[PDB]
């Protein structure tokens, strides 16, 4: 098992400006040169859509806008361009080891 | 040619059976 | 096309056993393992386990290792997950989401499910 220990819970991003949201490992979480990290952007009332996959691989359906920086256990997700589309939850949940689990999960509040 | 996507980790990687 | 019409909008009484049943229409169902997630109120999501049709093989969770059965419909492509002896602290919105495009994570989840506790 791993503990997905997020950053800051909740926080407040203005349109344009970057969002942190580092989703720290208690075990390595990664295989051979490919992390196994997802993260999902529970929105109000709405199914967690599969942003990131693979620590960093770009889920075929986002803008190229959700970037990810993580190795091992130290993982973030890089949202320079936080438009109001970002007002969901994102959760870090490790597939590498079982059981597999999800992280306290980033109720990102967006600012007009 | 067949191929299954496992629930076995890491992930659900895919192998070519028969 | 593919989709995931799960029903599981039910109002579950402490020491009950509600069927639940999440159909996979343009599924191979087989080649594609299901995963649930059960989500007790505004929370984390908390991965219970997951299926394969192929060789019927289960994951579960620990925790949740008995109390949850996965029985087997290839002929109509669904899943029913079998919650026996669901507490008062049960109340959760399931997903069963599966990793259609990635081999990492699931794209497509359920259409949305949740079980309410009488008490």
């Amino acid at each position: 098992d791993i503990v997905l220990t997020q950053s800051p819970a909740s926080l407040a991003v203005s349109l344009g400006q970057r969002a942190t949201i580092s989703c720290k490992a208690s075990q390595s979480v990664d295989y051979d040169g490919d992390s196994y990290m997802n993260w999902y952007q529970q929105k109000p009332g709405q199914p967690p859509k599969l942003l990131i996959y693979a620590a960093s691989n770009l889920e075929s359906g986002i803008p190229a806008r959700f970037s990810g920086s993580g190795s091992r256990t130290d993982f973030t997700l890089n949202i320079h361009p936080v438009e109001e589309e970002d007002a969901a939850t994102y959760y870090c949940q490790q597939s590498n080891e079982d059981p597999f689990t999800f992280g306290s999960g980033t109720k990102l509040e967006i600012k007009r | 040619r067949k191929s299954i996507r496992i629930q076995r980790g890491p992930g659900r990687a895919f192998v070519t059976i028969g | 096309q593919v989709q995931l019409q799960q029903s599981g909008a039910e109002l579950v009484k402490p020491g009950a056993s509600v069927k639940m049943s999440c159909k996979a229409s343009g599924y191979t169902f087989t080649t594609y393992p299901i995963e649930w997630m059960k989500q007790n109120h505004g929370k984390s999501l908390e991965w219970i386990g997951n299926f394969h049709p192929y060789s019927d093989d289960t994951n579960y969770n620990e925790k949740f290792k008995g109390k949850a059965k996965l029985t087997v419909e290839k002929s109509s492509s669904t899943v029913y997950l079998e919650f026996s002896r669901l507490t008062s602290d049960d109340s959760a919105v399931y997903y069963c989401a599966i990793h259609y495009g990635s081999a990492y994570a699931m794209d497509y989840w359920g259409q949305g499910t949740s079980v309410t506790v009488s008490s």
